[PDB]
């Protein structure tokens, strides 16, 4: 139960992106740290790579120059200890979390 | 001679019921014709029904081609319906089988 | 010589997808379409590729249409393309006519058509010069060249299917680069005709004869009463 600012579209994603739930579905048994990262990243603004899927699901590749804020359900109160990880495959040589 | 029997037949409610049924099926054809699928596909029913309708309207004009146009030239509703038949028959005669020089389509739903 | 950074693109401002005919989410998985025996002589079929083409353009039957092509340098729009260009079919269909046939285009040197053999910047000699030994054998032979100073377009047929236009820029004074592209269009007409030799007048005469036969049958009904 957590969502964000926007969807596939209104961010420029021409073709289908890759979201967190789909990627947790992608990897059956290995923990999350080896699920998604800079070794696996494929951009959405591609028009040739992965998928012409339906657009409008929540978009979690959030970055600057993008407004993408975080959102949680209003009703119940809780905490979600988020660890932030950088996804760009040619930004730096090391891991930054 | 047989004009009395013909006028008796034209006074019968069954012929008018058949006419009303045919033109109500024409109304349903127009209802399905404003769509795009039945406009040109799954349209053999459209073809045969339209042939039936134009046959019926030609028959109606044959009933109204009598000497009664001595009353279909001064009256009210009567001139309206025969003129409606004329402005029906001429365009689709030059539209369904056109083969002519004309600009485009703007009188299909109008004719219906 | 040539400038390899230049390319030609066809605008796809509104495409046939994202409306009530076809969706982008499906076409990539072998969305094969039909040909109704009009290309050369049978069971020809066509295989669209979404990745290579995209969502095809959408036009209507009996609409004078011209593609508008833009020039791109380093991935940037810079200028629309106004030179003379020609189109052809890779599959080889003939169910599309052309506009005004070169006499109202004020041609004077017997233009060549898609029958001399591919066109390029090399083979093409125009007909708007004043060459002195082929003025005409031509009342109304068409003018298979779009663009330029002339204003001829392509009048579409009633096939209601996808078309793959192979476009070649044909002017030999624009650039040395043999500009060429492939794009896709789709037509959505009004009505196919299966009337055959029975005419409206023929069926009208048949109905009049049948109704007169019915009247001749109903005359004894009054006679017997
Ligand atoms: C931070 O996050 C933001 C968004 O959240 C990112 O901004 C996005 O950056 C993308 C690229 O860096 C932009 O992607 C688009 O890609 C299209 C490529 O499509 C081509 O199409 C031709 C057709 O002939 C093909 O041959 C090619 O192979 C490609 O497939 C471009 O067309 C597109 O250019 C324009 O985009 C605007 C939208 O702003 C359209 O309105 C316009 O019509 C045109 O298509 C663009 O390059 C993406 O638009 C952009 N999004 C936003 C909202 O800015 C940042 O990149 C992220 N930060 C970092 C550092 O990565
Ligand atoms: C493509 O262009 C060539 C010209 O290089 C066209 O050939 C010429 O076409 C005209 C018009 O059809 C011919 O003139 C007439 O031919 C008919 C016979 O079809 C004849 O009865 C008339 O009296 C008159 O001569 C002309 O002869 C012909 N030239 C040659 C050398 O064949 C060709 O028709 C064009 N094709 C298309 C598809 O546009
Ligand atoms: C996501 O929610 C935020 C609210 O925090 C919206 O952010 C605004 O974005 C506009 C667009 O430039 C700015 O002018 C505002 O200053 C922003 N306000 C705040 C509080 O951040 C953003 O519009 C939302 N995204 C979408 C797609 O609706
Ligand atoms: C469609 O083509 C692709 C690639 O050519 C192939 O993998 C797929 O099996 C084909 N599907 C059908 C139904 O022919």
């Amino acid at each position: 139960d957590y969502t964000f600012n926007s969807t596939m579209e209104q961010n420029g994603c021409i073709n289908e992106a890759q979201t967190w739930d789909s990627m947790i579905e992608e990897n059956p048994d290995i923990p999350l740290d080896d699920v998604w990262g800079p070794q696996n990243y494929r951009p959405c603004f591609s028009y040739a790579i992965g998928k012409p899927g339906d657009l409008g699901q929540p978009y979690e590749i959030l970055n600057y120059s993008n407004k993408n804020h975080i959102k949680w359900p209003m009703t119940y109160a809780g905490m979600y200890v988020y660890r932030l990880k950088i996804l760009d495959p040619n930004y730096s040589f090391c891991n930054l979390t | 001679e047989c004009q009395a029997y013909f006028r008796k037949v034209i006074k019968s409610t069954f012929f008018q019921i058949v006419m009303i049924t045919t033109v109500t099926t024409n109304s349903f054809l127009l209802v399905l014709g404003t769509n795009y699928d039945i406009q040109f596909e799954f349209f053999r029913t459209f073809e045969v029904s339209e042939l039936f309708f134009v046959s019926v309207y030609v028959c109606e004009f044959l009933m109204k081609v009598y000497v009664d146009p001595i009353t279909y030239w001064k009256d009210g509703y009567n001139i309206l319906d025969v003129i409606i038949l004329i402005i029906l028959t001429i365009p689709y005669l030059l539209r369904k089988i056109k083969g002519n020089h004309s600009a485009y389509l703007h009188f299909a739903d109008g004719i219906q | 010589g040539c400038d390899m950074t230049k390319k030609i693109v066809v605008q796809n401002k509104i495409s046939a997808c994202t409306m009530g005919i076809l969706n982008p989410v499906q076409l990539q998985k072998n969305y094969t379409y039909t040909i109704e025996k009009e290309a050369y002589d049978d069971d020809l079929i066509v295989f669209y590729e979404y990745k290579d083409l995209g969502c095809p353009r959408l036009v209507y039957y009996d609409k004078p249409w011209k593609p508008v092509v833009e020039l791109w340098k380093n991935g940037i729009v810079e200028e629309i393309m106004n030179a003379e260009y020609v189109i052809s079919e890779i599959n080889g269909l003939v169910t599309y006519s052309y506009s005004l046939t070169a006499a109202t285009a004020n041609c004077r040197s017997q233009p060549q058509n898609w029958s001399t053999f591919l066109w390029n910047r090399e083979n093409y000699v125009s007909c708007h010069e004043d060459n002195k030994d082929n003025p005409l054998l031509w009342p109304n032979v068409e003018y298979q060249v779009l663009g330029g100073q002339t204003n001829n377009k392509i009048i579409f047929g009633q096939r209601n299917g996808i078309y793959t236009f192979h476009l070649s820029v044909v002017d030999p004074y624009y650039s040395y680069c043999n500009l060429n592209t492939i794009f896709s269009v789709y037509v959505h007409g009004a009505l196919p005709v299966t009337k055959f030799q029975p005419l409206l007048t023929i069926l009208l005469m048949v109905t009049t004869t049948l109704l007169t036969a019915w009247l001749a049958y109903a005359i004894p009904k009054q006679l017997r009463s």
